[PDB]
């Protein structure tokens, strides 16, 4: 993934995904590099789930970082 | 102390930090209080996430009207600052009903008295149009009825009425700071100004093939532009038909006459006789024979 | 709807959407699908608006020496 | 490239691409900085801006302009235009553009993209407004709308006609 892609990937899901102001894709544009758009799209709506899994109607960067840093290595 | 935000704030994180709702009843009150502070904060949103989580569970409670009402009142107050009146009264209506059970009719009427009032305060509602009669509504003591009578006034709506009805009703009626924050009644009146005008257009709508802007302004008791607005409104709302001709100062009311009509109209003209000749017929010979004689 | 695939979505367009209009008889999408790579399919399959036929390499496993290719031909 | 991407990808639009092209490109140019012909960063940004602004999603535009990084903490009439543009856009106001337009013309006209796109873009909005104003039904004097829109009927007319 080149970052414009992520930038577009991120600018894809969080577009339709109720977010918490913490949620920062341009924070992730540095965080996220060299990954798979699906997983990236996953991390997007993984956070889409996690805040909902936390019953947060506002998906954080945490919720993202939850998704992200959990999925930076699923290991 | 006058601390509000931090006061809210130290309390703002409960739902999350604190209980997984190990005890809601405790928690929800803070949630409430947060919601309350959320008002002191002025942000429903705190309340919101709280709010839209909580109430069903009060419903899922061995349902606690207090926990309802309190919330429901917040829910009110939410909707108040919100000022979305269907929704306002919608909430109202909800535990309002619960407070037929809970309150008397009486003490609980003003809710209603405001509920439909809110419903009317709302530019309209469709459910409202169903909510129109309810049943014992015009709860059959207060009026409470001019309320529904206005709801009734709708079908005949005129808007010579407006300042009249304004003058006509404000014991609380137009005049409500009571459970609604019309500080002036504009938040009724103004809001209701169009509201009537709005609905007035509806019966106006039906009653017109064509009209002058004047006859509008005549009946509307409005300036052209106002009218034009209200025109353009439902024009831009599409909610009606019209003709804007200022050069005519005239509204053709816009019959959409290309339906080809005599497709069905004649088909109905057929249907007429299909009804008619057929309906009218089948009894005829049957008739004088059914009597015979 | 997977952001940043324009070049690749163009690459598909170049592969299909254009050659449908204008020649390759088949195009190879290469990568994990369902990743947006399957979205690639529908997204373009949507955009192409040609009667779409997916297959699975797993659709024909039926034990028969028999029917098999028939609709593979006829479809 | 990303710039030249959007340089195509503004023409054909797909601002989202273009803009994101502009984004990471500017993100580069932001970081490329002095290496970059200095302001060409913000130019891309201006395109990146107007991308969103031709896209007409103005929070980000602001958020862009708000973010000083994006801003490179750098402001310009074009920036202010782009804002005012977006504002005039949010205004949908015939004048406000031409207000912003005329004034900001430098760093506005200077950008052919904008110079090309946005002008016509704005013009559509005007129609779109007119279109909204023509929602009030016809046989009605242009001057009404002219007055309404605050434009010369003639100035209205051709455009008016044009539709």
């Amino acid at each position: 993934r080149d970052r414009r892609e992520r930038r577009l990937i991120f600018g894809t899901i969080a577009s339709k995904m109720s977010l918490a102001p913490e949620a920062d894709l341009d924070s992730l544009i540095i965080r996220n590099d060299s990954l798979s758009g699906a997983v990236i799209a996953a991390i997007m709506q993984e956070a889409g789930l996690r805040a909902v899994r936390k019953n947060r109607y506002v998906i954080l960067q945490s919720d993202l970082e939850e998704a992200y840093a959990t999925q930076v290595k699923t290991d | 102390e006058g601390k509000i935000d931090e006061a809210a704030d130290i309390l703002c994180e409960l739902q999350v930090e604190t209980y997984g709702s190990m005890e809601m009843s405790e928690k929800i009150q803070f949630i409430l209080e947060q919601m309350e502070l959320s008002i002191l904060k002025g942000d429903y949103s705190q309340a919101t996430v709280l709010s839209r989580k909580i109430l069903k569970k009060t419903f899922k409670n061995p349902k606690y009207e207090s926990l309802k009402l309190e919330y429901y009142n917040l829910l009110v107050k939410i909707s108040l600052h919100k000022r979305e009146y269907l929704e306002v009264a919608q909430y109202l209506q909800e535990i309002y009903q619960t407070d037929a059970i809970k309150s008397d009719e009486a003490k609980w009427k003003p809710v209603l008295s405001h509920i439909v009032y809110f419903l009317v305060l709302s530019p309209y509602g469709n459910l409202q149009n169903d909510l129109i009669h309810k049943i014992q509504n015009d709860n059959n003591l207060k009026k409470l009825e001019s309320q529904e009578s206005l709801v009734k006034l709708f079908t005949t709506n005129e808007l010579m009425r407006w300042p009249i009805v304004q003058k006509t009703y404000e014991p609380v009626l137009n005049e409500d700071d009571l459970a609604f924050g019309g500080e002036a009644n504009k938040h009724h009146w103004e809001d209701l100004q169009k509201r009537v005008i709005e609905h007035n257009l509806r019966v106006i709508s039906e009653y017109y093939s064509r009209i002058t802007l004047l006859r509008l302004n005549e009946l509307l008791d409005l300036t052209e532009s106002q009218t034009e607005t209200y025109i353009s409104d439902l024009v831009n709302q599409g909610i009606i038909y019209a003709k804007v001709n200022r050069p005519a100062k005239i509204v053709n009311f816009e019959k959409p006459k290309n339906s080809s009509q005599l497709l069905n109209e004649w088909s109905h003209n057929v249907d007429e006789l299909l009804e008619h000749i057929e309906t009218i017929g089948h009894l005829i010979t049957k008739e004088e024979i059914m009597h015979g004689l | 709807d997977v952001g940043g695939l324009d070049m690749q979505k163009q690459e598909i367009r170049e592969a299909v959407e254009l050659p449908l209009v204008q020649p390759p008889r088949g195009v190879l999408l290469y990568g994990p699908p369902g990743t947006g790579k399957t979205m690639l399919v529908k997204a373009v399959a949507n955009s192409t608006k040609a009667a779409f036929i997916r297959v699975n390499g797993s659709e024909f496993v039926h034990k028969y020496l028999g029917e098999g290719p028939r609709m593979v031909r006829d479809v | 490239l990303d710039l030249m991407s959007g340089i195509l990808h503004c023409e054909d639009k797909d601002y989202k691409t273009a803009f994101s092209y502009f984004f990471e490109s500017f993100e580069s140019y932001h970081n490329l900085t002095t290496h970059n012909s200095y302001e060409k960063a913000c130019q891309v940004l201006k395109y990146m801006l107007l991308s969103k602004i031709m896209l007409n999603l103005i929070d980000d535009v602001k958020n862009i302009l708000n973010a000083k990084y994006t801003k490179e903490t750098y402001q310009s009439r074009g920036i202010d235009a782009m804002k005012a543009v977006a504002e005039a856009y949010n205004n949908r106001s015939l004048l406000d553009f031409n207000t912003a337009l005329k004034q900001y013309e430098k760093e506005l006209m200077g950008d052919e993209l904008t110079r090309s796109h946005f002008n016509a873009l704005y013009d559509t909005l005007l129609e779109s407004n007119l279109c909204k104003i023509i929602e009030p039904f016809e046989c009605v004097e242009i001057s009404h709308i002219s007055k309404i829109i605050g434009l010369d009927t003639q100035q209205v007319e051709g455009k008016l006609s044009q539709m």
